[PDB]
């Protein structure tokens, strides 16, 4: 039951660090300095500046319902 | 240019069998696009649709249904036979407008006649946010 | 002992799994010939198993119902029922070792930096400058002190931030 | 139907002109560079997304900026 | 496949199956209202995330109450 | 046609050692972002990206394919040495059937000892699966003193194979012309390389390995064999064998080869003794292959005036409906290497899927049948080895559209117009895998259905609405009947899948006439879905590699590029190279089919213990009733065969327990490459270059997400060696331990 | 059913608060209004508490699937 | 062999002479001293 509730651990504190990331950096990123102008949900900023696919908090929530159900299973 | 070139919808077109990349059910509905050109000589060149063909020597003409095909087509021969291509766009109601030199002059050089348009006076961010703007459309304009 | 625990000298399941995990190896060695060296292979086996078995047991590790033996991580019943070495000390042999490290990289990555290209430094690594600052971490907990209460440890806002 | 806006910050390299293979960038005379030159977008209408123009730009930041909006048959590439 | 494979894969499909339509000799005649077009890039995520939950969800329903309710205990 | 080489091109010093990225004007520079690195690795052969000439990119291609020889001989030599000092197997070799092979006995240190089973033979150690002793067996050894040698001979030719892409590189390279000379490389490659080559293992087979192995089967000890010389120089004990000897060249210079029928035969079928081909037939087998490569090889024109010319022929097959035709083609063949690759990889994986089914029905190598794991990983590995080769010419037959394309040479030829009507296949073929998936696999949810409802009667079974593979059970009793009446000197058939009687080799069945029913006509359609499918996502590529109507210029942006923009809806994954990192999953699901229904049919039908009374089967015969559900490939295949995995703890097969389950690890990690994006992960590390920042320790060499082609790549990298890799556990556990 | 209905709707509810918490400062958030208060010190700070939540995942993360693999093997 | 001794100085030639003595440490560290759980 130890190893568990600490795997658990792991679920709690990284899916909050995927949705936490796409709340606070949601104005802007070095990479996006304006998110704001542009929306919640994009699909990206072109492939420039090495590529931007999954920058919106659109998408950090997306990547964040597959820690959920992992973490809930 | 000193004046807009009219079409002349009969000048003799390249030597090409065909293909299943050429216009659709849209062109005669909606709009398609033309492209002429004058070569020196007869060449071979690709075809954004399709394969190769032959070109003329005189006037060339094409019919297309996108303008990047147009424009697509006129990367290739101004640099590898350094030519001046011009390009229209046909409705399906026969009216025809002359696009792509519209100042005679291609658009990556300057000339005196032309007139800005969309230019912001401000620097890229140092824009107001969305919530002054919550309830109508557009932060960037 | 603690937590309804027992030592795993008093346990039987802890005997029961002993005499299982050598009775393999026995029906294992009838097959071979004595002075083979598959024979040899397995008596060594056999004289390791034996000697797992017994150190575990004097070394006061606690065994649960099941048999196998459990750690214990609070250093306050660590020390009052004496089981230190699982865990509490084997903390701080970890950490020396981890920020010996950080301490290393740490001085390699600020040293290159003082001269001209630092980039091809790191693909091309300055063997005995890596050496020397290698054998001269032993005492790196001194010299984080000595950084930190000094001040040259951490930058001031001279930082890229984003908003 | 797509919305292109370029800031004070170009410099007239025409880098962004040359990659757009629509045409709806051109260049305009500016008293505010050395070069003496600046970018427009007359029609936008033609616009379709490719985002090439924003590859080119070297600044800092973007002087040139293609927000997405509102589709259309010209915007989608749609041949048909 | 939506989460995987991406737009631009199947719009150049979708481009050929348009061409079989109009040059097929019958069902020519026949002509849609709105164009067909591949989904979007954000439309597929949510499409993709919504196939990926809801097998996460009715497989492990049955895997619960089968194994539980079969042996009664 | 002559020898054109030039001297000493390029001196030998470890200066561009030092300086990585020479081969790249970007990379000379150096790296500023960690992408370098990379590139690097990435860009490394590619040898037509570094220079324009093609003299240059011949030098290095022909210098760098002897380094895969040389790798390839030291890890051949390997296998002899290791069976070798290592192995048993002297004492397998007089007790074939009871004792298991074994090379690889580790050492020991932590656990990792009972990993060395009890094999047997007064040796443990782990059990082999790749059939290194049925073939060292198959011809003459004895002893391990021969397998010394074999292995000394590896690494001395090993290094001049390596010495030679030094010398023919570094110091005396070829010219372009050299190269160009095509029509002398497949006269010599035929007649020399594969007629020779045959005809000398023929002289093997004759003199050596038939007399052993006829003593062998006998029951004669292997140390009581004469050694392979003894029947070279004495004519009189291998005339004791084959009668044939005593005469000595005169029946074949006379032109009387009857002579020759003691060890020139055409019997057919197999031995009843070791379940194997008749030694004697694979001597004139081989020996025919080679007169009829060496007249192949005087084929073309090479200097002295006689023979064809490719040129000449290819130009004048020409037709109607074609056009110019076949015209072309002599100059690209002769000008871009990643036309030739493309060809050849497709004929060199299609043929190892011969191999895979041409081995398991006509088991060459004695004692191979009984050893169902041997057999089982060798139709396993050739055929992966072949989707992969396959899927190569995908990819690099795009690379040449994009960069070896010149539409000058070709107007109206074969190759504009397929590009001409190429709308017409991708929809034709669209429509069929349509048809296929529906009346295919919408079969086996029809059975699933009907079943779970209580309406078995219904189903598509033996007992049921029967669909029986006419056709192939057609050809079945034609290739039985054969020796009747279209093959009258052949004494048996060529194997017992058509049909005969079964071949029983130390209690086990070494092969027996397997039958098609509903289920095998239900399978066979499956696959073909799986191919037609394939074939369109690679095809596509092609293709449309060059241009598009969405993208009318993708040959500018180059072979591999993630996505020109957002814009008209989306163009993400439409480069070349994404249609090949696709196709990739598609070969895996299908040969990963291909490899259960071998699997479950061969235990079922084919394998197990015959005893008094008929055959008893592994799995009693259920892939008839059993397969045609979904279901029951989950609860018949899978949830029954993994028994032998998970109970492996505690024992010598424990390797594959641990196997099966970081298979699966790795397999999941890659959902968060294909998943995800680049753009997530490289603001994340911008919070961590923060605290790496606050400490002053942080990288000169900036740290940058993954490109996007990258992520897609790193993807079905860990995708495929995942899923295949559970395979490799669940087989070779569930199979050495024997059902 | 009742523990596993509510937990899988308890991740699906807590996944949309940030989720909808994002939205917040796109759409809703002045920052001249809310100048030194505490939602603009944690926005300022972000890259600390993104980055300290890296470690704890990265720390379960290693530890804990390190252990599970010292036991299997 | 100035060149030579810079591209042993290489990033993943370090890596594999340091991979073989964290290795090999560790393993004679347990083929000596086998099975270590409690220190002393
Ligand atoms: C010691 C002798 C020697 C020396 C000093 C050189 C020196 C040089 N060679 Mg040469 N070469 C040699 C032997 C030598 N070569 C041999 C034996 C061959 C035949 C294979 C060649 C074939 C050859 C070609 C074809 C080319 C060179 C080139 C070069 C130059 C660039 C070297 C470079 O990039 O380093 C590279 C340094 C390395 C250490 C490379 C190691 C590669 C090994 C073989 C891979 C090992 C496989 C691995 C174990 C598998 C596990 C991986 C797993 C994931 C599967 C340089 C002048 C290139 C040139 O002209 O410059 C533009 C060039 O194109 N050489
Ligand atoms: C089984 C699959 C799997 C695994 C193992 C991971 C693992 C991880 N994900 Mg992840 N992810 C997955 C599936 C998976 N994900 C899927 C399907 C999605 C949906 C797209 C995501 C979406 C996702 C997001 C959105 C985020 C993560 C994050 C993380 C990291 C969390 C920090 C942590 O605990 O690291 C430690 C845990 C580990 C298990 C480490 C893996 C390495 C082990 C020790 C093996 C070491 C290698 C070994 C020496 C052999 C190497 C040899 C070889 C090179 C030849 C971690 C690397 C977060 C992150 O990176 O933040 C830090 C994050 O933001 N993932
Ligand atoms: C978060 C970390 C943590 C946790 C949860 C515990 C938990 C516990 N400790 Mg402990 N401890 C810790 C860290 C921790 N320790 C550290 C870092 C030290 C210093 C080495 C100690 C030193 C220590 C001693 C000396 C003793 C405990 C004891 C105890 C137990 C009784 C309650 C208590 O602490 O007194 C109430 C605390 C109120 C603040 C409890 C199991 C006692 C014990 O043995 O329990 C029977 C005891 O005598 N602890
Ligand atoms: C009878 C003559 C002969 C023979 C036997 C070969 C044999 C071979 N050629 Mg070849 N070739 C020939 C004539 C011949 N060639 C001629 C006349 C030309 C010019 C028209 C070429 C041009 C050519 C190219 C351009 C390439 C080959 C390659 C190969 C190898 C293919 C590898 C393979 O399939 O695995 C079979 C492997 C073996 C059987 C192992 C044996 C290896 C030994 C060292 C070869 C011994 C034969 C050798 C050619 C004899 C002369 C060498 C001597 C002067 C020192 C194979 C060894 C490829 C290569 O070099 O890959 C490394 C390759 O890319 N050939
Ligand atoms: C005769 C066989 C052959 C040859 C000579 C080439 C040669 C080439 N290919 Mg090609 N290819 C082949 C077969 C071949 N390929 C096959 C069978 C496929 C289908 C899978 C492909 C698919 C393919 C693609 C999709 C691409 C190439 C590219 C290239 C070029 C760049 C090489 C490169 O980046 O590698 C340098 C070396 C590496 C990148 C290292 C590879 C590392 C692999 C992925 C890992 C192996 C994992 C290991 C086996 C198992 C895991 C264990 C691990 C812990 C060690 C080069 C011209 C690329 C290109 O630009 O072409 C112009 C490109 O985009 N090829
Ligand atoms: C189980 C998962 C799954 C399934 C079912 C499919 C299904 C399909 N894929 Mg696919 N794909 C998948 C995973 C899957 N994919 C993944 C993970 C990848 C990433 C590599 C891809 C990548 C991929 C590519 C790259 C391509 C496909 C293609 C196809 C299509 C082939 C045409 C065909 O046979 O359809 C026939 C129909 C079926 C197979 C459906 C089976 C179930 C039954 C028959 C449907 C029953 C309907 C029911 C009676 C009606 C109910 C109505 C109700 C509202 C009342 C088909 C739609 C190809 C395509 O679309 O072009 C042709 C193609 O090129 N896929
Ligand atoms: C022979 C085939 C081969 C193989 C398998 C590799 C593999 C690798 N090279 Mg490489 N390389 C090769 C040939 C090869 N190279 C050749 C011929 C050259 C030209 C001289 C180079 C020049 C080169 C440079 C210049 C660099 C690499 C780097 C790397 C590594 C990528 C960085 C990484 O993921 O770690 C990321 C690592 C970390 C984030 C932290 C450090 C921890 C590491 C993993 C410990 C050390 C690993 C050790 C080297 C593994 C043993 C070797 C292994 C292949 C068996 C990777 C291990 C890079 C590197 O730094 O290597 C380590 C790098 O900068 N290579
Ligand atoms: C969180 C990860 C983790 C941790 C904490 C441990 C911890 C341990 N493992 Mg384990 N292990 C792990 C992951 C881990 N392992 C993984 C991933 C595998 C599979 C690859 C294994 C496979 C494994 C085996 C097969 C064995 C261990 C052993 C050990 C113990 C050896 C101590 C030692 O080296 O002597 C102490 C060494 C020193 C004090 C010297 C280092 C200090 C320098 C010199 C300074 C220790 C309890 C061994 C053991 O005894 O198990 C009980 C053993 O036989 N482990
Ligand atoms: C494996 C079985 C697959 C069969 C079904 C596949 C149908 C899909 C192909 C349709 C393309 C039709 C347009 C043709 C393209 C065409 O117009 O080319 C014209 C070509 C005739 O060419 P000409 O003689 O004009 O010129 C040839 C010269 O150009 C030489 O280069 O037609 C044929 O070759 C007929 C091919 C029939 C192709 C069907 C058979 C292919 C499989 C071969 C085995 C068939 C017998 C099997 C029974 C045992
Ligand atoms: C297959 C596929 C398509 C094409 C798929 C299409 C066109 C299928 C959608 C149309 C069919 C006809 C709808 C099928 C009906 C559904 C089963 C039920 C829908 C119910 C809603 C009405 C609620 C994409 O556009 C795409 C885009 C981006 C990433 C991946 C993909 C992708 O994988
Ligand atoms: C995770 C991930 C990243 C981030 C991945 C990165 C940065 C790669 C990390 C590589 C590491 C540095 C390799 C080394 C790993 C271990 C340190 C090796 C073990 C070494 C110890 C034994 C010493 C992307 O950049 C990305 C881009 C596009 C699509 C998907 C993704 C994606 O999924």
């Amino acid at each position: 039951d130890f190893l568990v509730h600490h795997a658990i651990a792991l679920g709690l504190h990284t899916t909050t660090l995927i949705l936490v990331k796409g709340a606070l950096d949601a104005r802007g990123s070095k990479l996006m300095p304006d998110k704001k102008d542009f929306g919640y949900s994009f699909p990206c900023d072109g492939p420039g500046r090495g590529g931007t696919c999954d920058i919106s908090a659109y998408d950090a929530f997306y990547l964040a319902v597959f820690w959920m159900l992992n973490t809930i299973g | 240019p000193w004046k807009q070139p009219e079409l002349d919808p009969d000048t003799p077109s390249p030597i090409f069998g065909g293909s299943t990349g050429g216009l659709l059910r849209k062109a005669q509905v909606e709009e398609f696009y033309v492209i002429t050109w004058e070569s020196p000589k007869e060449q071979i060149f690709e075809m954004p649709t399709g394969g190769a063909a032959i070109m003329r020597k005189g006037p060339n003409l094409l019919k297309f249904a996108r303008k990047e095909q147009c424009m697509a087509l006129t990367t290739q021969l101004r640099s590898k036979f350094r030519q001046t291509p011009c390009f229209y766009r046909v409705y399906a109601d026969g009216k025809v407008q002359y696009l792509h030199p519209k100042d005679g002059v291609y658009p990556e050089k300057v000339n005196a006649g032309r007139v800005g348009v969309n230019q912001n006076m401000r620097s890229i961010g140092k824009n107001v946010d969305p919530i002054k703007v919550v309830k109508f459309t557009g932060s960037e304009p | 002992d603690i937590a309804g625990l027992t030592p795993c000298s008093e346990s039987k399941a802890y005997n029961k799994l002993e005499r299982k995990e050598l009775k393999v190896l026995d029906k294992r060695l009838k097959q071979y010939e004595p002075g083979s060296a598959p024979y040899l292979a397995l008596q060594a086996t056999k004289e390791r198993t034996e000697n797992r078995f017994k150190t575990y047991a004097k070394q006061g590790l606690l065994c649960g119902n099941d048999g196998l033996p459990h750690l214990i991580s609070d250093p306050g019943l660590a020390l009052r029922f004496n089981h230190a070495g699982e865990v509490f000390i084997p903390t701080f042999g970890f950490l020396y070792v981890a920020g010996y490290i950080g301490h290393v990289g740490r001085q390699y990555i600020i040293l290159s930096k003082e001269d001209a290209k630092p980039t091809d430094k790191e693909i091309i690594l300055d063997v005995p400058l890596a050496l020397k600052l290698a054998f001269q971490g032993w005492a790196w907990p001194l010299a984080s002190i000595q950084e930190l209460r000094n001040g040259s440890l951490l930058e001031k806002d001279e930082n890229i931030t984003v908003s | 139907a797509h919305v292109v806006k370029i800031y004070d910050t170009c410099i007239g390299c025409t880098q962004c002109v040359r990659a757009c293979p629509l045409d709806v960038l051109e260049m305009v005379p500016w008293d505010g560079c050395k070069a003496a030159q600046m970018a427009s977008s007359p029609r936008t209408e033609d616009c379709v997304g490719c985002k090439r123009c924003e590859t080119a730009c070297p600044t800092d930041f973007l002087s040139v900026r293609v927000y997405l909006g509102n589709e259309s048959t010209r915007s989608l590439g749609l041949a048909y | 496949m939506f989460l995987i494979s991406w737009r631009g894969y199947w719009q150049e499909l979708i481009e050929t199956l348009v061409w079989a339509h109009e040059k097929t000799p019958l069902a020519n005649l026949v002509y849609w209202k709105d164009k067909p077009v591949a989904l979007s890039i954000v439309q597929a995520r949510l499409v993709g995330l919504a196939h990926f939950s809801v097998g996460y969800i009715f497989t492990y329903a049955a895997f619960l109450i089968a194994s539980t309710a079969g042996r009664f205990g | 046609v002559k020898i054109a080489v030039d001297r000493n091109p390029v001196e030998t010093n470890f200066e561009k050692w030092a300086k990585p990225g020479h081969f790249s004007r970007a990379l000379a520079k150096g790296p500023n972002t960690t992408t370098w690195i990379w590139n690097l690795h990435a860009d490394a052969h590619d040898f037509d990206n570094h220079t324009s000439d093609l003299e240059e990119i011949s030098r290095k291609v022909f210098s760098a394919h002897f380094g895969q020889l040389g790798i390839i001989l030291i890890w051949l030599s390997g296998m002899y040495f290791h069976g070798a000092r290592f192995s048993n197997y002297e004492g397998w070799l007089s007790d074939p059937t009871h004792i298991k092979p074994s090379a690889q006995v580790v050492w020991p240190i932590v656990g990792q000892e009972i990993l060395n089973g009890d094999v047997g033979g007064g040796f443990q150690g782990i059990q082999i699966t790749s059939g290194f002793f049925q073939l060292w067996r198959a011809s003459g050894i004895t002893s391990e003193l021969q397998l010394y040698s074999t292995a000394i001979g590896g690494l001395v030719l090993a290094a001049a194979c390596f010495f030679a892409g030094w010398f023919h590189y570094h110091k005396a390279a070829p010219k372009l012309e050299w190269f160009q000379n095509v029509e002398s490389m497949l006269n010599h490659h035929l007649a020399g390389l594969l007629g020779l080559g045959s005809l000398a293992w023929a002289g093997h087979q004759i003199h050596v390995s038939l007399p052993v192995n006829k003593l062998l089967d006998a029951g004669v000890d292997p140390k009581e064999i004469p050694l392979p010389h003894e029947f070279l120089l004495n004519q009189s004990i291998i005339a004791d064998l084959y009668p044939s000897f005593s005469k000595g060249l005169a029946p074949f210079f006379t032109l009387n080869w009857a002579e020759y029928s003691d060890f020139l035969t055409f019997k057919g079928g197999l031995n009843p003794v070791t379940g194997g081909l008749w030694l004697s037939d694979t001597a004139h087998h081989h020996l025919a292959i080679a007169v009829l490569f060496l007249v192949a090889g005087h084929q073309y024109r090479t200097n002295w005036g006689i023979g064809h010319s490719i040129k000449d022929i290819l130009e004048s097959h020409k037709g109607p409906f074609t056009g110019n035709g076949h015209a072309g083609l002599y100059e690209i063949l002769t000008t871009s290497w990643h036309a030739q690759l493309a060809i050849n990889l497709a004929l060199f994986g299609s043929l190892s899927i011969i191999v895979a089914h041409h081995m398991y029905a006509m088991p060459p190598y004695p004692y191979l049948a009984t050893d169902y794991g041997t057999q089982l990983s060798l139709f396993t590995h050739h055929m992966w080895i072949g989707g992969f080769c396959v899927v190569g010419a995908g990819a690099h037959a795009a690379i040449f559209m994009v960069r070896d394309y010149d539409p000058t040479n070709n107007y109206n030829n074969l190759l504009d117009r397929v590009i001409r009507h190429r709308d017409a296949i991708i929809s034709h073929l669209n429509w069929v895998s349509i048809f296929l998936g529906f009346h295919s696999f919408g079969l086996y949810i029809h059975n699933d259905t009907m079943s779970a409802l209580g309406r078995p009667q219904d189903m598509f079974s033996d007992t049921a609405i029967q669909l029986q593979p006419v056709f192939a059970q057609w050809i079945q009793n034609t290739h039985f009947t054969a020796p009747q009446l279209t093959a009258p000197n052949a004494l048996a058939a060529t194997s017992l899948t058509w049909g005969g009687d079964v071949v029983a080799v130390g209690g086990k069945v070494a092969m027996m006439p397997i039958a098609l029913g509903t289920s095998d006509f239900l399978v066979h359609h499956i696959h073909a879905f799986t191919i037609h499918v394939t074939v369109l996502i690679l095809l596509k590529g092609v293709l449309f590699a060059r241009s598009s109507r969405l993208i009318p210029d993708k040959a500018n942006l180059g072979f591999r590029f993630p996505c020109d923009g957002p814009g008209r809806g989306g163009t993400c994954q439409v480069s070349a190279w994404d249609h090949v990192f696709l196709g990739l999953f598609w070969m895996y699901n299908s040969l990963s089919i291909v490899i259960f229904h071998f699997s479950w049919k061969m235990q079922s039908d084919v394998w197990g213990t015959v005893t008094d009374s008929g055959v008893s089967h592994i799995t009693g015969g259920n892939f008839a009733q059993s397969a045609n559900t979904i279901n029951g490939w989950l609860r018949d295949f899978l949830w029954a065969q993994s028994s032998q995995v998970i109970q492996s703890y505690g024992s010598a097969l424990s390797a594959y327990g641990l196997m099966f389950l970081g298979a699966h690890f790795v397999w999941a990690f890659s959902l968060m490459f294909l998943f995800s994006g680049r753009g997530y992960w490289q603001e994340l590390i911008e919070s961590i270059v923060w605290a790496h920042n606050k400490l002053r320790v942080a990288p000169s060499i900036q740290p940058r997400a993954l490109s996007i082609t990258q992520g897609r790549a790193v993807g079905v990298a860990h995708y495929l060696l995942g899923g295949i890799a559970t395979t490799w556990s669940f087989f070779l556990a569930r199979i050495i331990a024997v059902g | 059913s009742l523990y596993t209905h509510h937990q899988y709707i308890a991740g699906f509810i807590m996944c949309g608060a940030f989720a909808h918490g994002a939205i917040f400062f796109i759409r809703d958030y002045d920052p001249e209004q809310n100048k030194g208060n505490v939602l603009a010190r944690v926005l300022d700070h972000k890259e600390a508490i993104i980055s300290h939540l890296s470690w704890v995942s990265l720390f379960l993360g290693f530890h804990t699937l390190g252990l599970y693999v010292h036991n299997d093997v | 062999m100035k060149d030579f001794t810079t591209y042993l100085s290489t990033a993943p030639v370090v890596g594999l002479g340091w991979a073989i003595f964290t290795s090999g440490l560790l393993i004679e560290i347990n083929r000596f001293f086998p099975d270590p759980l409690v220190f002393s």
